[PDB]
């Protein structure tokens, strides 16, 4: 019956499709571009001199 | 990489739906397309879930 | 799912159900599996910078999909058949 | 722009920084809310033109 | 509902040939399950292999 509701209401069905796309297009823009996730161990370097 | 793998998975549930329209539309030369679509979603809702 | 439909919604026999499920659901099973397989295909033929990562991702994926969209669809009706044939002996 | 040779530049700080940097960003929030008023209504009333 | 049409009587040529060959394979496939279901114990082994 769920699909029926939308089959009656193509404007509603497409408006949900549109907002999803539009929110996801804004999101695509504001995502960071790495090359890999942060999957190398962080590394601290301590240095003394005698 | 996953976005690429998605292309051929993302269309699955939609093409499953649309194949079940040409099939209802072919085996019933009386029904209306709107009524076929309602009937197909009674037939293929459970598997697309 | 369709085999389950024919047995407890059209009353058809286990054999009659499994065969009907195969016949009527073959086309969607393939063209979706064909849609995926041909989709990961340009990664198995990958060429140039970053190839090994696409080559690794794509290779086992295609073969296992091809396998499960040919060898498996012949067998799933069998396992449905036996499991349903078993559940009616278990009734006793 | 008149007084200074181009081996010079002119960086803002304080209140002027905030104002210069946010220049003409009100167009974005307004257009955003109008687009989302439009779609949300079109769905609720199942008509585009209305 | 409001864009699929009641019929598309003729759809190109290679599309026609491809689907002819594809309908044949459906019979070959359903003929395969027909086979395998009669040979139960024999095919459960090929699985465990």
């Amino acid at each position: 019956m769920f699909s029926k509701f939308f089959i009656e209401r193509p404007v509603f069905a497409s408006v949900v499709a549109i907002i999803i796309s539009l929110a996801g297009a804004i999101g695509l823009t504001n995502l960071p571009i790495e090359q890999y996730p942060s999957l190398t161990p962080p590394t601290v370097k301590v240095s003394a001199t005698y | 990489f996953a976005l690429i793998l998605a292309i051929g998975i993302v269309v699955d549930d939609a093409i499953i739906v649309v194949e079940n329209i040409d099939r209802i539309l072919h085996e019933n030369e009386q029904i209306s397309v709107k009524d076929a679509a309602i009937q197909a979603m009674q037939e293929v809702s459970s598997p697309v879930i | 799912e369709f085999a389950m439909e024919e047995r407890f919604k059209k009353g058809k026999g286990v054999f009659e159900a499994a065969v009907a499920a195969a016949k009527l659901r073959f086309r969607p099973i393939i063209m979706t599996s064909l849609a995926f397989t041909f989709g990961v295909l340009p990664m198995i033929f990958a060429t140039g910078a970053g190839s090994a990562s696409r080559h690794s991702l794509g290779t086992g994926l295609i073969g296992g999909m091809i396998a499960a969209s040919t060898l498996a669809i012949f067998f799933v009706p069998l396992f449905f058949y036996l499991l349903e044939n078993f559940n009616e002996w278990l009734d006793k | 722009k008149e007084t200074l040779g181009d081996d010079y530049s002119i960086a803002w700080s304080g209140s002027a920084y905030q104002e210069v940097s946010s220049k003409g960003t009100a167009s974005y929030a307004f257009a955003l809310g109008m687009i989302f008023v439009f779609l949300i209504l079109a769905a609720q009333y199942e008509r585009w033109l209305i | 509902a409001l864009f699929l049409r009641r019929n598309e009587g003729e759809p190109f040529k290679f599309v026609k040939k491809f689907n002819d060959f594809f309908d044949w394979s459906t019979s070959v496939f359903s003929a395969g399950v027909a086979y395998i279901l009669k040979r139960t114990i024999r095919f459960v082994l090929i699985f465990c292999i």
